[PDB]
């Protein structure tokens, strides 16, 4: 059979593509210091397939730590427009969501929605480590359930 | 833990200091959760008498 | 006053009252001011609202049971220092700080006098006075109200 | 008009302007374009997708949080389209593709999916059924893409009358299929084509005007530049199938009476002017006829 | 008594009488040297004698407050020279602060003092890019915190909160593209500033 | 009654100081092992 | 009124002032679009920085005037080199954005501005 | 040294503030009411 | 009390008896060796690390978290919109407009928290009079959308109809300890 | 000996898990073998297995079951599962399970835990609850 | 192939904080200040709430002073572990790293038991402490203190007689003394070059008057007499907790009046008067008097200080945070003269570019 | 437990659904709205009168430092009862 397999396929091409990501984590804030908690031991990324520090432009997944100006996004977009094009987005922290703090101010971006695209918010202004980890999980099945062939067959 | 009496002189020797004793991370004998509720001290000026905002 | 209530006794209790659907009462809180009973008096011209028996035990309001609505009876609720009354429209609708408040005239009636104006998130809550010395004194009617 | 539709909001991107749409096939090229300077002034733009959601991530944003909703169908199914558009002040059609299928060609797409969409419009209470065929299509064409689009501008008609047409001329974009064609490798070949935001801008003006209730346009711009003075000229800038190559040797017309753009609040942008932005991605003035 | 963060009255009279020593050896362009009851000092001065007072207090043995920490500018839009630029020292050899503190309208300059102490290279340059006040004689004014395209300066009481745009990524364009401000939440004015004084002897007779 | 948590008194000492414990030999016995054991292979 | 002045006495001292700065980004157009990728050519360019200096022409004090001049030099500086992007070069000509209408008529079919 | 001038003094230009926010904004001085309930 | 961390030059008569020691603390490392063995001991410990959704790490039951709005134990929603708890919230996060309950009662028509805002402080849960709003241990409530998390109030009963269970025992360990 | 005291001890942490199904499961499950004292195996099947010796972020380690509310919980395992009277004995906030001392009913609390629904039906979505704050007019439907 | 001339751009994430603090009032604003040294939090709580109360004219009862101090040098244990190591990591050094961010993770631990959360504790605030700390926290404390000074010379086994990191950071930045108070360093970059000075001990505020203590002073200046400084100020901690744990007085916190500290949950539900300051608290605030401080606090990164303006409004009138990196970073280019790129990264490192302070 | 509108949706608390002609149920679409089924005015009714002795007690919600501060209420009326604000109970006099 063919479609039956190529759903097969898919549940294998988006396991590579899973189990093992490269990210390109800003710091940027205090945001930023749980993901070296993150990195650390004891709620460890690299157990996934994960990789501490990749370059960007081999990324596969942005991860935004921190508060977002108005003067870091061209910066920011930049990158966005480097890395290839399965990219993934992560938005840590409150301050890149919608700007938790600082949704008000004016050399301040009210959210890094407002900027790129996101496949995942996540929560909390200090966005405890394993916070986030449930959340990059949710990104690792946000992509198992998505089918890129499953569909092509039909187009 | 489970250090079977080899290593732990592999780790002194590679390492120094008797470090079993020292180690890294906790296992027992810390923080044995849910202590009893305690029933708090009370500040000054609970006193009933000489106490007015004036002299505070 | 002081950081500490050292009363630990027991308080007491009132009944509340039922003067009409402008006007809420909650005369537990009553602090036995007269600063209402002397406006009815001497700037209505009602003489309902007595004072009702004596040590803590007092309690203002009639001593039967009527509405106490006339023309100036909204006035009695800027008046009340206490929140023991307070009006029924904006019983809980919103909460003063968060107001920003304007500054504006009366209409509906020709004397043009004075208000504050309540608002919150681009809306209205309350109708309040301003102070002009000539214009009325102080206060509203209750229609404007 | 009920309360909310209403557009009270300087601007845009958290205003409101009641134009609660539909755009369907808003997610390769024009679309989201459309979406741009619908998403920016405040605008409840629906986007119904039916392909990965990684083809449709460039959508969340150019949208102010709840302005822009997403959701599931496929063509080959009736009252999904229905469901997709129960709330629809507006309907927006742009389907379309350069080549058949093994499941859908030319004539499914252009012609008997506008059809329902049409029908399913009509039976609830909508207003306007801004679709897009093409210029060129009268019928008879040489090719066999463009005489079934006419069609589909006759099979409207008969079901939703009063619906706004747009035919426009050829469209040139970053991304396109139509420059890149040529920078990826002639007389009596002339055309004038069209910016795209001179597209996008005038179908976003074209859902709130008190016209356009039933005319068809046809947004072609200026500049009719002739085909190998330009196709060098791309060549002097820069340093498949048989119904596409067979539309390209098609192209010609000549305005004879309509709409345009100037008469709907459209300042045309012509070709050499934003040529470049597009034509970068391939580094290291052309002759215009009246007729 | 335990809770009034004890007076230690004694170095108020140092700070004073060393309060005095600065007037009568200084009394061009000084006006009201002062104290708080926090005993912290205060010198106010007129723009116009600047560094000799400063070189006095990084170059004196019996002032060396050769180390700055601050160069602010405090806002107060009702009196004609609105900018009070404030300046803050301390001694590493008499273990002590002192406050210089000086005026400007919104166009009054006021010279520099990086021949004198260095650390005002950028604190000097905020004030620049938050007040809009221009230095005399200070090497490469720019920004700093502000983009490179905001107009304004934003620490004014003047400039609103949530300021005059707002950025965003117009896709047409490919740019992190600017239009103007549309909030969703409207922040909220409150009026938290109740009556009565709080703090008599202490206040304002009309 | 009141019990927040104050210690009991003591809780001993601590280690504060660096207490680098120099293993490694001499020095002689690095060399004339070394050249001691390199000229084994020179025989 | 006996103002301190700064960089200039009477305005048409500070007219000169101004157009060494003319000087410079009537020649730093060409130099920002090529080293840069932009859209503009050249002309628009400098039709939209005359166009700042026909904004500013309503001045008549010289303290106002030898401020105006620094700002241009910073952007200037800040143009000058690479410090900037083609998003903040480009910011200035308000591109997107609709210009609202000029007339009344039009200018309250939306919006409360008076 | 000093100069001499007598004029409005202008500042409309050192704040951004484009073109809506200047002229089209009235201003409202005033001593702010008694809150009467206080 | 001031502590020189490096002054030990001094001219000791730099002899072939210790002079060659840092020769040979040099070309025959052991330095080196002395940085590198250690690391050696820790391969053979025992890693720190843990199988997160299979075993998750410690908390406390004062952990700043997703909040919550509490009920009386006879039904009752314990929420009475007094208005201090956005007039403290920081993030200026929340509109809490209410009314009459036609009961004659007083609760709300709205609540909200925009959980982009909401910092977490801690200030509404000790701020309410009533523990009406708390915030509770939950962490993995990240989601996909912007949206999702613009909690509004029903999100936010249900909730707190959720972990009740929760609160009022981590709650039963800290009230008498604020 | 020594070494073979390990294996002693490690040999039945394999053939400790039932048969090789009910270990080899565990294996790809949650690739963490080791013995525990079971104490929970709440509805909808979690386990909370429990060994006080391991260190401080190990003594306890919890077993999803598969078959969810309709979700399959073979593969996709969360953390917002777990529902709320054994997170709070799970993070080491306290000691006692909810076995010995459970959570006290209110008869209004939910009789099943929802997960984290990510992008599903089933999950949020925003309200503006605040009934509508105006009233507009209704013309009336006679003529003149 | 050389350095001459650097210039940095510090303006990247800027965010109007001292602007946005004239809208909110102290309390209001509090955890603002954990942002600035968002590795080092309670430290500019520790400042902020001086700042209130020099003008409220308060010192905090003892017990509450008192663990300002503790947690006031745990603080000071994170920022070097976090500026030791990723000095570390962009020199290269990427194990030492890990080894404390368990140790550092025992250390969040003692703020989420103590304080809500792990980080951003808003757990000191002007009227003292928000809420006394639990039974199981202290007797944790000890058994961690004990195990942590190994932890330490365990690393500085590896590092501190490493040619790799010795040679690639003696000699370099080689700072000047009395150039440094032109400049204001004022923290460790300073005393890393022989200028004997601590506010702690010449400026002394808190309970630290009783701690006997010492300043581990930097001679010949550079990068590796800054790093062994701020080796042994970790270090020192551990002879202040010591000191800071085995005679902790049993007292109140959240200080007696309750104008000035929330009353007790339990008393503001009876007692009136502790019911309507717990409305005006956390709605209006303190109502401090008009003045000004300039205070200071010697951070890991050295002397954080507010200068706070008030007025007779509970809200402030331009607070002003000052940054002690912020001249650090403007004698970034003139340190690195007659130096190349790849001890720039060292530079970074050794001015603790913690940026948030760096920022606003 | 709720009611529901013609249309089909569910009604909160509060009388909050869309009318037909609103856009607002797009978001609702291949979605779902989520609601509370617990009316607290259902469920306080549900709730017995505590028929105390003397005409004024004080109220509570189980736990003095655990909830409702300690108001108190005149309950004169054998007419209606009285309430405590906080709560939504109600009480009687026994006489
Ligand atoms: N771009 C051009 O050169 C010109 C285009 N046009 C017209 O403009 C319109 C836009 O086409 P354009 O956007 O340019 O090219 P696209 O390649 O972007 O195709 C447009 C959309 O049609 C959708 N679509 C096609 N077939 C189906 C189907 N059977 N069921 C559901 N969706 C379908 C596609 O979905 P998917 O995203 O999966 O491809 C795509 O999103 C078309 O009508 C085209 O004829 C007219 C003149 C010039
Ligand atoms: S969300 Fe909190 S922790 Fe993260 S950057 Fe913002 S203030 Fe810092
Ligand atoms: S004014 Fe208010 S407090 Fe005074 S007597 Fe009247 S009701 Fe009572
Ligand atoms: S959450 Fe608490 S403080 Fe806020 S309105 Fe409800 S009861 Fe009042
Ligand atoms: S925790 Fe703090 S920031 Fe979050 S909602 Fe409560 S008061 Fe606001
Ligand atoms: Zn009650």
């Amino acid at each position: 059979r063919a479609e039956y397999v190529v759903t097969k396929l898919d549940d294998l091409i988006n396991w590579a593509r899973r189990s093992s990501l490269w990210p390109m984590t800003f710091g940027l804030a205090c945001c930023a210091v749980e993901m070296m908690h993150m990195a650390a031991p004891r709620y460890d990324m690299d157990r996934f397939g994960v990789v501490f520090r990749a370059s960007p432009r081999q990324a596969d997944v942005m991860i935004v730590a921190g508060t977002l100006t108005n003067k870091m996004a061209p910066a920011l977009r930049k990158v966005y427009d480097q890395m290839p094009e399965p990219r993934y987005v992560v938005s840590m922290g409150s301050c890149a969501n919608g700007g938790g703090y600082y949704h008000y101010s004016y050399s301040v971006v009210r959210g890094c929605d407002r900027i790129v695209p996101v496949d995942i918010y996540v929560p909390g202004c200090p966005p405890t480590a394993e916070a986030l980890l449930y959340g990059i999980l949710q990104l690792q099945r946000k992509i198992k359930r998505e089918q890129k062939l499953k569909i092509w067959y039909r187009r | 833990a489970s250090a079977t009496r080899v290593i732990q002189k592999l780790r002194n020797w590679a390492s120094g200091q008797d470090l079993q004793a020292k180690l890294q991370l906790r296992y027992q004998e810390i923080a044995k959760r849910t202590q009893p509720p305690p029933k708090l001290p009370v500040g000054p000026s609970h006193k009933l008498s000489n106490n007015y905002y004036c002299t505070r | 006053g002081s950081d500490r209530s050292r009363f630990l006794e027991g308080k007491r209790a009132v009944e509340d009252k039922n003067i009409g659907p402008l006007v809420k009462t909650i005369m537990t809180r009553c602090i036995q001011c007269t600063r209402c009973i002397r406006f009815a008096s001497e700037i209505a011209g009602v003489d309902d609202l007595g004072t009702t028996g004596r040590g803590n035990d007092m309690q203002v309001g009639t001593y039967i049971e009527k509405m106490f609505m006339s023309e100036l009876s909204g006035n009695v609720i800027d008046i009340c220092p206490v929140g023991a009354l307070t009006s029924k429209p904006y019983a809980f609708t919103a909460r003063p700080w968060e107001t920003r408040k304007t500054e504006s005239i009366d209409v509906m009636d020709a004397v043009g006098s004075n208000i504050v104006v309540s608002t919150r998130t681009g809306e209205v809550m309350r109708i309040l006075p301003r102070m002009h010395e000539d214009i009325n004194e102080e206060w509203i009617s209750d229609k404007t109200r | 008009l009920h309360h909310a539709v209403i557009p009270h909001g300087k601007g845009g991107r958290s205003s409101v302007s009641g134009v609660v749409a539909t755009v369907f096939g808003a997610t390769g090229f024009l679309g989201r374009y459309v979406v741009n300077h619908l998403g920016r002034m405040g605008s409840q733009v629906i986007i119904p997708y039916r392909c990965d959601v990684y083809d449709i991530m460039h959508l969340r944003l150019m949208g102010d949080l709840g302005q822009l909703t997403f959701l599931e169908w496929d063509a080959r199914d009736k009252d999904s389209i229905r469901k997709a558009v129960q709330h629809s002040n507006v309907v927006i059609n742009l389907i379309g593709r350069e080549w058949e299928t093994r499941n859908f060609d030319f004539e499914d797409v252009f012609v008997n999916i506008p059809r329902a969409i049409a029908q399913a419009s009509k039976e609830a209470g909508v207003e306007r059924f801004i679709h897009v065929s093409h210029l060129n299509a009268s019928m008879k064409s040489s090719s066999k893409s463009l005489r079934s689009k006419a069609v589909g501008e006759k099979e409207v008609r008969s079901v939703f009358p009063e619906a706004i047409i747009i035919r426009p001329s050829d469209i040139f974009g970053r991304e396109d299929r139509f420059l890149n064609h040529f920078a990826n490798y002639g007389f009596k070949t002339v055309k004038q084509p069209v910016y795209v935001a001179d597209v996008s801008k005038g179908i976003v003006n074209a859902t709130k005007d008190p016209d356009a209730v039933g005319k068809t346009f046809a947004f072609t711009g200026p500049n009719r530049y002739l085909l190998f003075h330009l196709v060098k000229y791309i060549f002097g800038m820069t340093h498949t199938t048989k119904d596409k190559v067979e539309r390209i040797h098609i192209s010609d017309v000549m305005p004879t009476d309509l709409p345009g753009l100037e008469d709907l609040g459209v300042q045309p942008t012509p070709l050499e002017l934003k040529s470049i932005e597009v034509l970068r991605r391939h580094r290291t003035p052309a002759k215009t006829v009246n007729y | 008594r335990p809770t009034v963060r004890p007076r230690s009255d004694v170095t108020h009279k140092q700070l004073s009488a060393f309060g005095e020593y600065v007037a009568e050896i200084l009394p061009k362009y000084v006006q009201q040297v002062q104290v708080s009851c926090l005993d912290e000092l205060e010198i106010c001065i007129h723009p116009d004698g600047v560094i000799p007072t400063l070189t006095f207090l990084r170059d004196h043995t019996n002032a060396q407050f050769k180390s700055l920490a601050d160069l602010t500018a405090v806002d107060v839009p009702t009196r004609q020279n609105r900018f009070e630029i404030v300046y803050n020292l301390l001694s590493l050899r008499f273990n002590s602060r002192i406050r210089v503190k000086t005026y400007a309208d919104e166009l009054t300059p006021i010279d520099s003092i990086v021949s004198v102490h260095i650390a005002a290279n950028w604190y000097e340059r905020e004030v620049w890019d938050m007040f809009g006040v221009f230095f005399f004689n200070h090497p490469d004014l720019r920004r700093i915190l502000t983009d490179y395209g905001f107009e304004g300066h934003p620490f004014r009481k003047d400039f609103p909160l949530t300021g005059y745009v707002e950025l965003r990524y117009d896709d047409e364009v490919k740019r992190v593209v600017a239009e103007p401000v549309e909030l969703a939440q409207e922040f909220r004015k409150f009026d938290l500033n109740s009556p009565w004084e709080a703090f008599p002897a202490y206040r304002q007779p009309p | 009654v009141k019990q927040d948590m104050p210690p009991p008194g003591g809780y001993g000492p601590i280690d504060y100081k660096r207490n680098l414990p120099r293993r490694g030999l001499s020095g002689y016995s690095m060399f004339a092992v070394g050249i001691g054991a390199l000229i084994f292979g020179y025989w | 009124t006996s103002v301190k002045p700064i960089f200039s006495r009477d305005l048409n001292e500070a007219k000169r002032r101004v157009r060494e700065l003319y000087r410079a980004w009537y020649r730093e157009v060409p130099n920002t679009v090529h080293l840069m990728q932009l859209d503009i050519t050249v002309k628009q360019g400098r039709d939209k920085v005359r166009e700042m200096f026909m904004k500013n022409a309503h001045v008549t004090d010289p303290r106002v005037v030898d401020l105006l001049v620094i700002k241009g030099k910073m952007e200037l500086q800040e143009t000058i080199k690479v410090w900037k992007q083609r998003t903040h070069v480009m910011r200035f000509f308000h591109e997107t954005e609709t210009p609202r209408p000029k007339d009344f008529l039009s200018k309250f079919y939306m919006g409360h501005d008076p | 040294q000093l100069i001499t001038v007598d004029e409005k003094l202008d500042i409309t230009t050192l704040t951004g503030v484009p073109e809506e926010h200047i002229k089209t904004r009235k201003v409202r001085i005033f001593v702010p009411a008694r809150n009467n309930m206080q | 009390t001031y502590k020189y961390v490096n002054k030990k030059e001094q001219e000791s008569e730099v002899d072939m008896k210790s002079a060659t020691d840092n020769a040979a603390r040099i070309l025959m490392w052991t330095e080196l060796i002395r940085g590198l063995g250690m690391t050696l001991s820790y391969l053979f410990r025992e890693p720190a690390t843990i199988n997160y959704p299979f075993e998750k790490g410690p908390l406390s039951p004062r952990f700043r978290g997703e909040h919550a709005l509490r009920r009386y134990p006879s039904g009752e929603e314990r929420c009475i919109a007094c208005k201090l708890c956005e007039a403290i919230c920081p993030a200026q996060a929340i509109t809490i407009e209410a009314e009459p309950r036609a009961d004659g009662s007083r609760r709300t028509t709205r609540y909200d928290i925009d959980m982009t805002k909401c910092i977490y402080c801690g200030f509404c849960q000790e701020a309410c009079p009533v523990d009406a709003i708390v915030e509770g241990p939950n962490f993995e409530f990240s989601t996909e959308t912007h949206e999702e998390l613009l909690y509004n109030k029903e999100k936010l009963l249900n909730n707190g109809d959720k972990w009740e269970a929760e609160i009022a025992a981590n709650i039963q360990a800290d009230y008498l300890y604020r | 000996m020594e070494l073979v005291e390990v294996l002693k001890r490690g040999v039945q942490q394999v053939t400790g898990h039932g048969g090789l199904r009910g270990l080899l499961r565990v294996f790809f499950r949650a690739n963490d073998i080791r013995i525990g004292t079971l104490v929970g195996e709440d509805k909808y099947g979690n386990k909370y297995y429990e060994d006080n010796k391991q260190f401080f972020g190990r003594h306890r380690w919890v077993i999803y079951t598969t078959e969810m509310n309709g979700k399959n919980t073979f593969w996709d395992v969360d953390g917002s599962m777990v529902p709320p009277e054994w997170h709070r004995w799970l993070h080491c906030m306290t000691d006692d399970p909810p076995t010995t001392n459970p959570p006290t009913a209110r008869k209004f609390i939910w009789t099943n835990h929802k997960f984290n629904v990510s992008a599903t039906p089933e999950q949020y979505v925003p309200y503006s609850t605040t009934r509508k704050k105006i009233h507009e007019w209704v013309p009336p439907s006679t003529p003149y | 192939e050389m350095v001459r001339k650097c210039d940095p751009h510090i303006g990247l994430l800027h965010r109007g904080t001292e602007k946005l603090i004239e809208y909110k009032t102290y309390l209001q604003a509090l955890p603002y200040f954990d942002r600035l040294d968002y590795v080092s939090m309670m430290c500019n709580e520790q400042a902020y709430s001086i700042a209130v109360e020099k003008l409220l004219n308060i010192q905090p009862p003892p017990r509450a002073q008192w663990i300002r101090v503790l947690f006031g040098e745990i603080t000071r244990i994170l920022n070097h572990i976090m500026a030791v190591t990723t000095h570390a990591l962009d020199i290269g050094a990427m194990t030492p790293f890990f080894w404390m961010f368990e140790e550092r993770e025992k250390m969040f631990e003692f703020y989420e038991r103590v304080s809500g959360a792990r980080m951003h504790a808003a757990y000191i605030r002007p009227g003292g402490v928000h809420q006394d700390l639990p039974l199981g926290l202290l007797d944790d404390i000890y058994e961690f203190s004990k195990n942590f000074s190994l932890r330490i010379d365990e690393v500085e086994e590896m590092l501190t007689n490493n040619r790799i990191w010795r040679n690639r950071t003696v000699d370099i930045g080689v700072v000047t003394a009395e150039d440094a108070l032109n400049y204001g360093f004022s923290g460790v970059m300073l005393r890393g070059s022989g200028i004997q000075w601590d506010l702690r001990k010449t400026q002394p505020y808190d309970v630290y008057d009783q701690v006997e203590f010492d300043v581990p002073i930097g001679s010949r200046g550079d990068c590796y007499d800054r790093y062994l400084c701020r080796v042994e100020e970790m270090r020192q901690s551990l002879r202040i907790i010591e000191q800071c744990l085995n005679k902790m007085p049993p007292g109140e916190i959240k200080v007696d009046d309750a104008k000035v500290s929330p009353p007790k949950r339990a008393e503001m539900k009876t007692s009136m008067e502790s019911l309507i300051h717990h409305f005006k608290l956390y709605t209006e605030g303190y109502q401090v008097p008009p003045g000004a401080t300039y205070t200071a606090i010697e951070a890991p990164k050295g002397e954080f200080g507010v200068y706070l303006v008030s007025d007779g409004s509970s809200r402030p009138y331009r607070c002003k945070i000052k940054a002690p990196g912020f001249a650090h970073l403007a004698g970034l280019d003139k340190m690195s003269k007659g130096h190349m790129l790849a001890d720039v990264v060292a530079i970074i490192g050794t001015q603790d570019i913690v940026f948030g302070e760096i920022d606003r | 437990g709720v009611q529901v509108s013609p249309s089909g949706e569910k009604i909160t608390h509060t009388g909050q659904v869309y009318d037909e002609k609103d856009y607002r149920r797009v978001r609702f679409v291949d979605r779902q709205k989520e609601v509370n089924e617990n009316f607290a005015i259902d469920l306080i009714a549900q709730q017995p009168v505590n028929e105390v002795e003397h005409r004024i007690i004080a109220c509570d919600g189980g736990g003095g430092a655990l909830g409702h501060p300690k108001v108190y209420i005149n309950l004169d009326k054998e007419t209606k009862t009285g309430t405590c604000g906080y709560c939504g109970l109600q009480f009687k006099q026994h006489h």
